[PDB]
């Protein structure tokens, strides 16, 4: 069967790049409008990041698809940083550091889709990116906190460490 | 142009040498026609140039191809299910051939060929034997992995990062405690396991299930009362080297998985004397490698953790402590100023004056007072001597007879 | 005028390689010069003639200094009589060392060198070694002596005269029978035991007591009964191929030593098993080294020697001996005339059918018939030829049914 796909798109989601520029529910300060329901694009892929790192075909329906691959791949960094960590505190300031890296984006090097992503041709659209991602990368980090960490020992879970090892497909923004 | 790294290429196929016994060997007979035949010395002093100074374009070397080939076989005999849980095929000759290979390619290649195809898809190929490692249970296979795995630490420090990140060091803590039988693969288990947490680097949490303080326990009972199948005693100084690898990224000394090990055993002195006499010829044994950013010194780091705490000073016996306060007091007076150690031994002793009875024995107090007074009043300017300042005024301000004149 | 043999030197020394190697390495490092560099190819031409056709005046290569300096230590501590019987000081580790920077020399090095150097003054360092070893009671130095041995047999002949006439093969099969225990050495003692016998040099009188007939029942029960310590199993087939090696000397069957121990053993049926899979494919395991006068072949010498007897005959069991026939016959025509071996098959063919009931079962008569009738009628004119249908005669005139047409 097929794994699973982003909902939220509507026609009038805007469009960055060949990315869903999809409303997000943050502090954070970016080009995303702010949403008013209890589901974006982030709580879904948190809800399907370990059901989708185990499958192997993912088939592009739309755009807002390869918005959630992109977090479906961040997630899996913060991972890495995360297990290190002894305390939700210490978590929060490695979830900000990493979001503030300037992770590789459509069009450049690093970035593991070059081909199926639509890299921005001006420049004002490029400075919109940067700082649409950095905005995901922010509160997907501090939205994980949350479930990680176990709240009886305040120490990162087993059943989210054990999806280190799982990239995606095996993709990495890295 | 190119003849000089040409040579090596073609040397080290038809002779099997190493890579700097092949530079050796091409500038020691150019060196030679030239000196004996000097109409020839314009082409050879361009050939020496070439050498003390890329391939060409389509050309591949010799050990990169064979890294291909190894480093894809093993990870086709990771991938194989049947064979691995369902054995069918005979597979400890040609497994053992090939590793065999390895360890000779990475014990004398280039180490930046074996650096870049070791580096290669973000540790694709090293990430590998770390899992054929937890799925292998012959010890004849697993004791040729712990060699090439101790060979890939010398080449980088990236790659200790990817191994102490991964899971090694929790399948050979739990094969140790296990597998006490094996000799050479506790040993070879013991060095592995002190280079990869040589840099200090910290762990995922998971790893202190079998890193924390059951598996201190076991290290000091070995290091206390040793094992018989150890026969030539090179396995005590193995899990002293250990215990203070593990103890280097680990801060917080009441918060210590180790201290709790040490504040449980019942007695503890052939640790403590093993301590001692690698601080008076100050060697970090842990310090194998060359590789920045050098970490700090793993015994100071342990005993300044030691005496973070009243209930882990006490191991030490009295003539223990008093041995170890002549050494500490040798080593600020002997260190010049600008060192980076003379702060250790200055934090060192501050510790020891709180979590010991220093000040109703007061053993070399006055040659103390002496040097503390000198230490302040050095006019150094540079940023380390005022932090060794700094510490002093500290250390007298806390304590104020170590302040007054001796007397 | 001297430059290939002056590298040479140089590069062994700083590099460590072979005899062999260096020369590649030279060989290959001027072809490539010579070739991507045509401005030089007349200096590197002279270069490559001086390898494939000496050393300057006072010029001594390091091989030879070093089995000056080794020969001369191990003669000291030969002659020194009170170490020797009352030890004070340490040697294992010192005698350890300049046996293995022997055996790699040895292996490695201009066996022409390696060949004077033990050659010189009338085989005085070979000879000392052969005592030390005769008065040396550690395992652990008796093996590096064998290993050393087993690599100057191979040098020379000269040398093997004078191994098998000294004390040696007296000390090895005196140890072999007592001390048992020891693997590695009772493996090696066998292996050298058929070096120093291949040629087929007669020995004195005196090493029958230790090389006679308890030493082949000694032999045999281990090839028939094995050895609970053999768990590799080497150790049967090196105690066939020493049997092979000390009949090759021994002439007279019915004066030989060997004989006589088949036929006081109860039963022997795997010696006998694989003397056949050496004669189906004619194969001289004796023959490890290519000296001359080349010996004869020591499988057939053996069976010649069985069958010179009705005693030793009848060990082999019944489809054993047909097992024989098949092959004898079938490597008496597949030979060409001219061949040596010809009339060994044909005169162990001889030996079988005195010693044997052939003439009631017959088997592979027909086939035999015809085979020595085109012998018979070959026109070839060499010595040899001649000497085979001399034997055909012969065994058609004792025994007629031979020489009937097939029916």
């Amino acid at each position: 069967m097929p794994a699973y796909h982003s909902s939220l798109m509507d026609p009038d989601t805007k469009l960055i790049g060949n990315m869903a520029l999809l409303p997000i529910r943050s502090q954070f300060k970016g080009p995303a409008p702010r949403e008013t329901k209890d589901t974006d694009i982030v709580d879904e892929a948190i809800y399907y990041f370990k059901a989708n790192v185990f499958f192997k075909n993912y088939e592009i329906k739309n755009e807002a698809d390869r918005t959630l691959i992109y977090i479906t791949l961040y997630i899996s960094e913060c991972l890495k940083k995360l297990q290190k960590c002894n305390s939700k505190s210490q978590g929060e300031k490695e979830m900000y550091t990493l979001g503030i890296t300037n992770f590789p984006i459509p069009g450049e090097p690093g970035f593991p889709l070059n081909a199926i992503y639509a890299k921005p041709a001006n420049k004002q659209e490029d400075e919109v990116m940067r700082a649409y991602l950095q905005q995901l990368r922010q509160e997907t980090g501090l939205r994980l906190c949350e479930k990680v960490f176990d709240p009886q020992n305040d120490k990162p879970s087993k059943w989210w460490t054990c999806f280190v090892k799982r990239q995606f497909m095996n993709k990495s923004l890295s | 142009r190119t003849i000089g790294a040409e040579l090596m290429e073609l040397v080290r196929r038809n002779t099997g040498l190493s890579h700097e016994l092949c530079r050796v060997a091409i500038g020691i007979i150019v060196g030679h026609i030239q000196a004996s035949v000097p109409a020839s010395s314009p082409v050879m002093e361009q050939v020496l140039l070439s050498l003390v100074e890329a391939l060409p374009s389509g050309q591949v070397c010799h050990d990169q191809q064979r890294l291909e080939v190894i480093f894809a076989d093993l990870a086709r005999r990771k991938d194989d299910a049947q064979q691995r849980s369902w054995a069918l095929y005979e597979d400890e000759g040609v497994i053992r051939c090939y590793l065999e290979e390895l360890l000779h390619i990475l014990t004398d290649a280039d180490p930046e060929v074996c650096k870049k195809m070791c580096k290669r898809n973000e540790f694709e190929s090293v990430l590998a034997l770390v899992a054929y490692y937890q799925m292998e249970h012959r010890a004849s296979l697993r004791l040729l992995l712990l060699k090439c795995f101790g060979a890939m630490c010398s080449l980088d420090a990236a790659i200790i990062s990817t191994l102490v990140s991964s899971v090694l060091p929790v399948e050979l803590a739990r094969d140790m405690q296990t597998d006490t039988q094996d000799h050479q693969k506790l040993c070879y288990s013991a060095l592995i396991l002190a280079m990869v947490f040589s840099m200090g680097e910290a762990v995922p949490y998971a790893h202190y299930e079998h890193l924390g303080t059951p598996f201190a326990q076991f290290l000091l009972n070995i290091v206390e009362d040793g094992l018989p199948l150890d026969t030539t005693e090179q396995l005590p100084d193995l899990c002293v080297n250990l215990l203070l690898a593990l103890n280097l990224h680990l801060p917080a000394a009441d918060q210590n998985v180790i201290m709790a090990a040490l504040s449980k055993h019942a007695n503890v002195k052939i640790f403590s004397e093993k301590l001692l006499l690698l601080l008076n010829r100050g060697d970090d044994p842990v310090r194998i490698f060359k590789h920045e950013p050098q970490p700090p010194h793993s015994v100071l780091k342990f005993l300044q953790d030691v005496f973070g705490s009243p209930a882990t000073a006490a191991i030490f016996y009295h003539t223990d402590m008093m041995a170890l306060i002549d050494i500490t007091v040798r080593h600020i007076a002997d260190l010049s100023p600008g060192d980076k150690l003379r702060m250790e031994y200055l934090s060192l002793m501050h510790a020891i004056v709180r979590t010991t009875p220093y000040l109703q024995h007061r053993h070399r107090l006055p040659d103390l007072q002496a040097i503390l007074r000198r230490i302040l009043n050095e006019e150094e300017t540079s940023p380390q001597c005022q932090m060794d300042r700094m510490i002093v005024r500290e250390m007298c301000k806390e304590f104020l007879v170590l302040g007054e004149a001796p007397s």
